[PDB]
């Protein structure tokens, strides 16, 4: 029984970012947490595009690429949805995917902007985050885009479109008391926003017994999940990976004996 | 030329020079990480 | 070489053909080795 | 008897003796050495070479046209 | 060709900011001010819009 | 075998024997229409 | 002519006897791999 | 401004870190951000057009566009002829892989031989356009454009604008890449050892100026003989935006989250994807076709040819003393014959 | 048909190149002995 | 042409063990844990948690090859402690820390949202 | 042996290329057998003299007991034997190396073992080896009193030419002319 006893302080919480501090953790746990924010927090994104008509100046898989990158609301439906690989249905079904439609024709002289607002989902829980709107393609008069897409569950470790973060700022030891980074000229380096030093001194005095214990986070959200949901989803997902691992380890230990 | 034809080059050569400096000190965790990448290691951690 | 006050033991020509016709096949064998060694070792390169 | 060539096996003799013996083993030739879980013909030939059991005679041709027949067991292996 | 949907570096959505960015420049904003107004603080995202070339406008000139 | 005219954009049915030429404007550059078979794109 | 076919770098002798194109050969770009041994080569599955 | 480079750019501004990260960028190699590539970073399209012409010339010999039946036509290959439409032409929007027939061409036999066009073996794209018309000679003329999307891979060449070319040695995801305190990861990591011998100082200045340009919001001026621009001036500008004046930043190891002891020079640099992609160069031969005159492996990647085992390669194997391997390459693997 | 797939001693199976296969790996121009060296094949999942 | 599927880095193909334990013959009370389809995420936390155990003599992990998706964790314990027992305790300590972290983050959100 | 060396190396350059590294072999023996340089040695000086004599007979490059073979064998290993004698001498074995009897016996075995490994293998394509060994450096040579050098000079030597590009003649003065600029 040598578990840490982390404490959490949330400094800033908006609709786009959550700023918080974790204290009394190992650097490995703090790094694995940010590393799960990016790669192992599931969301719903378009991963299956079928284009019926595309007269735009962008080729078919150019369009499909953008559709995949469009963030979709995933706050609570993502937990309910199953992985299409795990689901027992056919290619797709409502329990493992969300169907999308896009049918735009340009007939006016003015350029027609095909945006995420033109994506229509079969489930109100999963919609483009913008509903300015993300531009998919611009249509000239006489050009049309007619496609149907399926959005499925996934996480950033597979493709960056399932990464829910727009930048995870991670920091520790802002005053470099541990000297994990050695400045050739410390006076030349800007103070961290979390620096507690005075203007006169550039580095905190070296701490021979110090260890990384306090970690600063700024988890910005793409929009698919609330920033606080990304953190909670990461903490439960990381716990799930460990609990799943221990179940396998228990069998291996039992199997050997 | 009765000498080796290949040696340590680029990163490893630049880093091994830094690594073998007198003032390079490694903590217990750092050392155990490096020994994971030593295929010929006998499994005995040397006295620091 | 025949000139007075000129050392006839060390006085040498870099011209291989001149050495052969004056000193012989074994002298040019040695001279050829020295001349080839000069070009190889000129930049510090070493060949066995 | 009356051999002037080196008593050591040359690197070129080792390469061909092992390669030739491996093919013989690969062609179901009897294995002179006892093998335990060895199925690669080339690794088996290495065991025979170490055990000095390869049934091959190396015939070294001299420049004058004569030859000396050496048994692989007679020659000194580099290892 | 067209404004990338996400910033290449961090994945922030930038494909809904090109028209707003152009409008701000129309409003006499400097490029730095317009990027700040759009919330692009990291220079990776500012790179996306500051260096974008909208060739799709040229392509729409050609009749389908 | 529908063919879209390269200039006036008119779908034209041309057999393997009749000449390739627009019915309306007589343009000589034709384009095959997009196949009815639907290809699946991963949005990656 | 016949003489032209035999002489030169691309001739019959130098181009087809001293050197020739061979089966069971592969070519592709090379990239670093510090996790391989010096005596290993990482090979694509398509070539394998 | 006068080269129209703004109107038709040939590159992307990349967050480039000059660091020795994992040894996968050594010797002019490059580490790319897998997540950035997943977002379209340096994604490119390869368009290849195939032109085929049906011409009738001779007393009873003619060429036509049609689907060649394995029984009716004499010549035939192990490729797939199912994609071809009734008029012998593949349709746009159809996925095509290696050993696929895009143009069905049959020449009447003096029943009929097969001259059908086979898609390039490596190529795996989608038929983009199928243009049919009359060529200058008045014969029916078809051009087929096949579109293939090229996602940057390991082995693809990338260069800065300073002669620092390099293939991609590995691609790391965003979490694996080193990050700044702001969460910025480099799109590309180049080895520091590429700079000293090459002395591409303009690369370092562009990175420093690029950082100021992105933060300031102004396109930087790198006109060569301009006293108004100095490294010190650029460095002073960078300080005003809360960065180290020399372009260094404290980076954290992405695998462990620990600060890297050395601060890494990182900033925006314009890189360009070069035409040379590994998938266009990878070539393997294992008992292919042989040429008629010499009965030796064919020549060229597009012909499934063998690699040349030339005199230099032969001289090398003589020094090795590998007589049997030399015999394999020059006799057994090229043109074994009996007389 | 498995009858033709049945193997018996003396048959040869032309199997795919696998890990540990010995190959000669060459860079041109081949100037010295180390320009061609033997390598053990390791299969890795990319095209280089 | 040779691009592995993206899912291959976290999905086990049929017949693949998630984790295997191999005794280390070099030294006593040492085992090697080969975990499939895992990366520095779990390797680092498990290694760092093991180093907190006073009965663990050696704890270390490695990714043998970035293109492969294996992590090898080497654990050496004292004679009275088993590497397998250290591994299980390390995960429980990690799970307890993560579960406690989840609870304290939820409270922080509620406090921040409330005011 | 000292006088023989003076003839072989009139310039006095003692750096040579020889099969076995005796100084490192001695260093290995000191570490392997934990030789203590401070304590007196138990290695009899005569065992050093006799041991080296026996070793020299084992290092055979030209086998045969006839006078022609014996002379070639003496000539083939002349330099190594001189180096061996001046390194494994009794004075030095007792003064600085301080090897013990066990260490010295091991040392003699290593020299024999490493010397035999150095002998050229029959079938070695030494001509191809020499061509590549003298050709690979040429790929790093530059092209152009001044004297021709690099690749252009290498051509003149192998393309032996009636008229060299830069013929020259190094003349050494014999009598007082050498040391007198006026007389020179
Ligand atoms: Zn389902
Ligand atoms: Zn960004
Ligand atoms: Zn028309």
């Amino acid at each position: 029984p040598y578990a840490n006893q982390p404490t959490v302080r949330i400094t800033e919480l908006t609709d786009e970012n959550v700023k918080f501090i974790i204290e009394n953790t190992d650097l490995a746990v703090a790094n694995s947490i940010r590393r799960v924010f990016i790669a192992e927090v599931p969301i719903i994104a378009i991963d299956w595009v079928q284009i019926d008509a595309n007269s735009s100046v962008l080729h078919d898989e150019f369009i499909a690429h953008r559709l995949g990158l469009i963030p979709l609301t995933s706050d609570d439906i993502v937990d309910k949805l199953q992985y299409s690989r795990d689901c027992t249905c056919e290619e797709f079904c409502p329990e493992c995917s969300v169907e999308f439609t896009l049918d735009v024709r340009c007939n006016e002289d003015q350029t027609r902007h095909v945006t995420s607002r033109d994506l229509i989902s079969n489930s109100p829980r999963v919609i483009p985050v913008t509903s300015d709107d993300i531009l998919i393609v611009k249509l000239r008069k006489g050009q049309e885009l007619r496609l149907r897409a399926y959005a499925k569950k996934g996480f950033g470790k597979e493709h960056a479109k399932w990464n829910p973060t727009a930048g995870v700022a991670f920091e520790y030891d802002p005053d470099n008391a541990l000297r994990h980074t050695v400045y050739p000229k410390p006076e030349e380096w800007p103070k961290s926003e979390y620096s507690e030093l005075d203007e006169d001194e550039s580095q905190a005095p070296y701490d021979p017994n110090g260890k990384p214990e306090r970690f600063y986070y700024n988890v910005e959200s793409c929009g698919s999940l609330r920033p606080e949901t990304i953190v909670l989803s990461a903490l439960s997902g990381l716990k799930k990976k460990l609990s799943d691992l221990q179940t396998q380890l228990s069998h291996e230990i039992q199997s050997d004996v | 030329s009765n000498r080796p034809v290949m040696g340590i080059v680029q990163d490893t050569l630049t880093a091994v020079r830094k690594f073998t400096k007198r003032d390079v000190f490694l903590e217990r965790g750092e050392v155990m990480n490096l020994l994971m990448f030593l295929s010929t290691w006998d499994g005995k951690v040397p006295q620091p | 070489l025949s000139e007075k006050d000129v050392d006839p033991v060390r006085t040498t020509s870099n011209d291989i053909v001149e050495i052969f016709t004056v000193l012989g096949i074994e002298a040019v064998r040695k001279a050829l080795e020295r001349e080839l060694y000069h070009v190889i070792s000129f930049d510090g390169s070493y060949v066995n | 008897q009356k051999r002037i060539t080196t008593p050591y096996m040359t690197k070129y003799e080792r390469a061909r003796v092992l390669g030739t013996r491996a093919l013989q083993i690969a062609m179901c030739a009897p294995v002179m050495v006892e093998l335990e879980g060895e199925t690669d013909p080339l690794l088996i030939a290495m065991k025979e070479l170490k055990a000095r059991k390869i049934p091959i005679i190396i015939r070294r041709y001299l420049p004058d046209g004569s030859y000396e027949d050496w048994g692989v067991d007679e020659l000194i292996i580099s290892d | 060709m067209i404004i990338p949907v996400r910033c290449f570096t961090c994945g922030k959505i930038v494909g809904n900011k090109w028209e707003a960015y152009l409008g701000l420049l129309q409003a006499e904003y400097t490029e730095g001010d317009a990027l700040d107004a759009l919330g692009l603080k990291r220079y990776c995202c500012r790179r996306m819009l500051l260096a974008h070339v909208d060739l799709i406008e040229k392509l729409l000139n050609y009749a389908p | 075998m529908i063919y879209i005219c390269g200039e006036c954009h008119t779908e034209n049915e041309i057999k393997s024997r009749d000449p390739i030429r627009c019915r309306e404007c007589g343009y000589r550059i034709m384009y095959k229409k997009r196949t009815k078979r639907l290809v699946v794109f991963d949005a990656r | 002519s016949l003489k032209q076919r035999l002489k030169g770098k691309e001739g019959r002798v130098r181009g087809n006897l001293m050197g020739k194109r061979v089966d069971f050969s592969a070519r592709t770009v090379i990239t670093p791999d510090p996790n391989l041994s010096i005596d290993q080569v990482g090979v694509p599955r398509s070539i394998a | 401004e006068y080269l129209r480079f703004r109107e038709l750019p040939a590159g992307i501004n990349s967050i480039v870190a000059i660091a020795s990260y994992t040894g996968y960028n050594q010797e002019d190699s490059v580490i790319m951000n897998r997540s950035a590539v997943d977002r379209g970073f340096f994604r490119s399209v390869f368009y290849r057009s195939y032109k085929e012409q049906e011409s009738k010339k001779g007393f009873d010999q003619e060429e036509v566009f049609e689907k060649p039946t394995r029984e009716t036509c004499q010549g035939m290959r192990h490729a797939i002829y199912d994609k071809l439409d009734d008029d012998g032409l593949i349709a746009p929007g159809v996925r095509v892989s290696g050993d696929d027939v895009i143009i069905g061409k049959t020449v009447t036999l003096p029943t009929k031989r097969d001259c059908s066009t086979f898609l390039r073996t490596s190529e795996t794209g989608i038929v983009d356009q199928v243009m049919v018309t009359l060529n200058q000679e008045g014969y029916k003329f078809c051009k087929i454009r096949v579109r293939s999307v090229r996602i940057p891979q390991i082995g693809d060449k990338f260069a800065s604008r300073h002669g620092q070319k390099g293939t991609c040695g590995i691609q790391y995801r965003q979490e694996d890449m080193p990050f700044t305190c702001e969460g910025i990861t480099p799109d590309i990591i180049i080895n520091p050892h590429a700079i000293p011998s090459r002395m591409t100082i303009g690369h370092l200045i562009e990175c420093l100026q690029g950082k100021v340009s992105a933060n300031k919001g102004e396109i930087g001026d790198a006109t060569p003989f301009n006293d108004a621009v100095n490294v010190q001036k650029i460095s002073n500008l960078l300080s005003d935006y809360g960065y180290h004046l020399r372009g260094n930043e404290v980076l954290y190891n992405g695998f462990t989250g620990r600060k890297i002891t050395s601060q890494i020079f990182i900033g925006p640099t314009y890189y360009q994807r070069l035409k040379h992609m590994v998938d266009d160069k990878i070539h393997s031969r294992a008992r292919g076709p042989i040429q008629i005159l010499n009965r030796q492996p064919m020549e060229g990647r597009s012909r499934d040819g063998g690699l040349r085992f030339g005199e230099m390669e032969r001289d090398c194997q003589i020094a090795h003393g590998a007589a049997q391997f030399l015999r394999e390459r020059l006799f057994e693997a090229s043109d074994p014959y009996q007389v | 048909k498995p009858s033709d797939l049945h193997l018996q001693t003396g048959y040869k199976v032309e199997r795919h190149m696998c890990d540990g296969d010995i190959v000669i790996f060459n860079r041109q121009p081949t100037l010295h002995k180390m320009s061609m060296m033997g390598h053990r094949v390791r299969i890795l999942p990319w095209s280089t | 042409m040779n691009a592995p599927p993206a899912f291959e880095s976290f999905l086990l193909f049929e017949g693949e063990k998630k984790i295997t334990i191999n005794k280390d013959t070099k030294v006593p009370n040492a085992c090697l844990f080969t975990i499939n389809k895992e990366d520095h995420t779990l390797g680092n936390i498990i290694k760092s948690q093991l180093l907190k155990d006073p009965q663990v003599l050696f704890a270390g992990y490695k990714v043998p090859h970035p293109l492969e998706h294996k992590i090898i964790i080497r654990v050496q314990t004292t004679p009275d402690y088993s590497p397998q027992e250290a591994f299980t305790n390390a995960i429980t300590d990690l799970i307890s820390e993560l579960s406690l972290l989840e609870e304290r983050f939820r409270v922080a959100i509620k406090d921040k949202q409330e005011g | 042996d000292r006088e023989v060396l003076r003839v072989i190396f009139p310039t006095g350059d003692s750096k040579v290329v020889l099969p076995c590294n005796l100084l490192r072999m001695i260093w290995n023996a000191q570490k392997i057998f934990h030789i203590n340089p401070r304590l007196p040695s138990d290695l009899h000086p005569i065992k050093v003299v006799e041991g080296v004599k026996e070793l020299s007979k084992k290092l055979v490059i030209v086998n045969g007991d006839d006078p022609l073979s014996r002379q070639a064998q003496e000539n083939a290993t002349l330099l190594f034997n001189i180096h061996l004698r001046s390194t494994l001498c009794s004075r030095r074995m007792a003064e600085e190396f301080r090897l013990s009897g066990e260490a010295f016996d091991w040392l003699l075995g290593e020299i024999e073992s490493k010397f035999n490994q150095a002998i050229a293998h029959p079938g070695e394509m030494v001509g191809a080896l020499a061509a590549q060994s003298l050709g690979e450096p040429a790929t790093q040579m530059t092209l152009n009193k001044n004297v021709t050098l690099g690749v252009p000079r290498l051509k003149e030597l192998i393309n032996i030419s009636k008229k060299p590009k830069t013929p020259s003649l190094t003349v050494f003065l014999l009598g007082q002319s050498a040391r007198d600029a006026e007389r020179a």
